[PDB]
């Protein structure tokens, strides 16, 4: 019968969105993850920028 | 906030310090020094992820170049 | 190419590490309630 | 039959979503490589000045140093840089 | 779990959205807020010294809590969307492979063939058989009673049913318990009307709970709060 | 559509891998860029003591 077909297809569909999802969730987590992680790495490139200028400026005459 | 962020940790610095026998004795005497309450800015201060019409915004680097000027504006005042 | 291979594939993409994340006659009448919403979409968009 | 051409349409718009998340990770990925390009660059830089700076310190004598009190304030003031976004 | 908590968001939400229209509609004045100044637009009135501080804070609270609660229930998308259509799916197939064949076997037994052709449609519009075809050797279609039994098994699969189907099954199924509908509630007994209802009234929110995204968004909508084109 | 979610899955997997070992490379080498600045900057205050004394 066509309805139990059309059953298994509504299976396979839900089965494929709800991979979609997440992969998308991971996507998301993956983006909040890497930004807080490249957020930390500026800062501390950051602070090497200004040190290593300070040492520069107190080492050196005019 | 980093104006905040820094009134209240300099003046919980300036408590930690004072002696606690002038304080007892001031306390004693009627001229009690109030303490400064207590605050979460800590939550805040770990925040690097505030989202906002799709940019994301690293409030811990301005809240650390806001204290940097205030720390070098107190030591050139002090100077 | 299978459907094993690619929900492998999902599983495979989540085990990675993350860290740092935060600090009858019923048929008129189906017709009929699928006109009113068809309205009822356009009265909204007004 | 009705519900196979539904069926084909569903999965239509599987793939079309397929390709939208395709594009959802491609912009992200996209600005995590030229933020951290950017990064590379920074770093790369800072290199080159860490090692001229240290050839430059190991090369330093104590008696070669002069200290001239008429200077010490004709001198230009040294100030950080107070950028603020 | 899931219903409890879609529900208790959208209390939250409808309570924050009364009070704040509430406080629209009944701008105060200096006469009863002495730090409004005489000089005041309708807006001023209305929302900026219509609120106090304990009020305020009331607010953020409910709206920090409404906002964490929405983004707990989005950490469980999934199975949330499992459990929700794995439970509606058996409870449809239970019912309609189960409960039907009593009234069924009755309205045969007694000629009722117009409760008969809606439980037939009812039957065949989402009922899914294992075995590819209906049963040929259920006596509730002959109409004798069974015997002593006749174990049937029912599948189990996480799949909801489509919204013409809910829809066409919700609406048959509620003209057998219409009293105005020659009334066809007289032609059946007490016991099946009474799990007819309660299936009816439970089967309200499977649409709802099916889009759970969807749902989930429209309870926590807070975009009212900014606007301000009639002002 | 069995097929192209796997292309997908995989890439977006290799890439994600390849942005997680260039953030790693990159902060070890800022870690050992740390660790020689440092000693730079050791060097330069132990030549200033020199010179004080």
């Amino acid at each position: 019968r066509e309805i139990h077909q059309d059953w298994a297809n509504r299976e396979y569909i839900e089965i494929i969105t709800s991979s979609i999802k997440k992969i998308a969730d991971f996507l998301n987590s993956f983006d909040m993850s890497c930004r807080s992680r490249l957020a930390t790495l500026n800062e501390k490139l950051t602070a090497l920028e200004r040190r290593i200028e300070y040492i520069e400026a107190r080492v050196t005459k005019g | 906030l980093a104006d905040q962020i820094f009134a209240y940790y300099k003046v919980m610095a300036g408590s930690l310090l004072l002696d606690k026998r002038l304080r007892s004795e001031c306390k004693n005497q009627g001229a009690t020094i109030h303490l400064p309450p207590s605050n979460r800015y800590e939550t805040l201060l770990k925040q690097r992820h505030v989202q906002l019409l799709g940019r994301s915004i690293d409030l811990n680097r301005l809240i650390t170049q806001r204290v940097s000027a205030a720390m070098y504006k107190s030591l050139e005042l002090a100077i | 190419v299978t459907l094993e291979d690619a929900l492998s594939n999902v599983d495979l993409l989540e085990e990675l590490p993350l860290p740092d994340q935060q600090p009858a006659r019923y048929i008129e009448q189906a017709t009929v309630h699928s006109s009113m919403n068809e309205m009822l979409e356009e009265g909204q968009e007004y | 039959n009705e519900l196979e051409c539904v069926t084909n349409i569903s999965l239509a718009n599987i793939i079309r979503q397929l390709s939208s998340l395709s594009k959802y990770a491609e912009d992200i990925f996209g600005e995590l490589f030229n933020e951290a390009h950017s990064f590379s660059f920074r770093v790369n830089s800072l290199q080159e000045r860490v090692d001229r700076l240290s050839v430059s310190v190991t090369q330093l004598d104590p008696k070669e140093e002069e200290l001239s009190l008429q200077d010490i304030t004709m001198r230009k003031a040294f100030r950080s840089s107070t950028i603020q976004d | 779990l899931a219903l409890q908590g879609l529900q208790l968001l959208s209390q939250w939400s409808a309570h924050v959205m009364e009070v704040y229209s509430w406080k629209l509609v009944h701008p105060t004045d200096k006469y009863s807020n002495k730090d409004c100044p005489d000089s005041a637009e309708e807006y001023e009135r209305a929302t900026r010294y219509n609120y106090t501080s304990e009020e305020k804070f009331a607010l953020v609270e409910v709206i920090a809590m409404i906002k964490g609660l929405q983004v707990l229930m989005g950490r469980m998308e999934s199975v949330f969307n499992h459990a929700i259509r794995h439970t509606v799916y058996a409870a449809l197939q239970d019912f309609s492979q189960v409960t039907l064949r009593e009234p069924l076997r009755q309205a045969i037994k007694k000629k009722k063939n117009v409760i008969q052709s809606v439980l037939q449609a009812i039957r065949k519009t989402v009922c899914d058989w294992e075995t590819g075809h209906e049963p040929f050797n259920d006596p509730a279609l002959r109409g004798e009673k069974d015997p002593k039994g006749f174990d049937i098994k029912v599948p189990r699969r996480a799949v909801g049913p489509s919204s013409t189907q809910l829809y066409m099954v919700r609406t048959m199924l509620e003209s057998l318990i219409a009293d105005k509908s020659k009334t066809l509630r007289s032609s059946l007994e007490g016991p099946t009307i009474l799990d007819i209802e309660k299936f009816h009234r439970e089967s309200f929110f499977y649409t709802h709970l099916i889009n759970f995204s969807e749902t989930l968004q429209q309870c926590c909508d807070l975009s009212q709060l900014w606007f301000r084109e009639f002002f | 559509t069995t097929q192209s979610l796997a292309s997908v899955a995989y890439l977006i997997n290799t890439l994600a891998n390849n942005v997680l070992q260039m953030l790693d490379i990159q902060a070890s080498q800022l870690r050992r860029m740390e660790s020689s600045i440092n000693h730079i900057s050791q060097t330069v205050d132990i030549h200033k003591e020199k010179v004080a004394r």
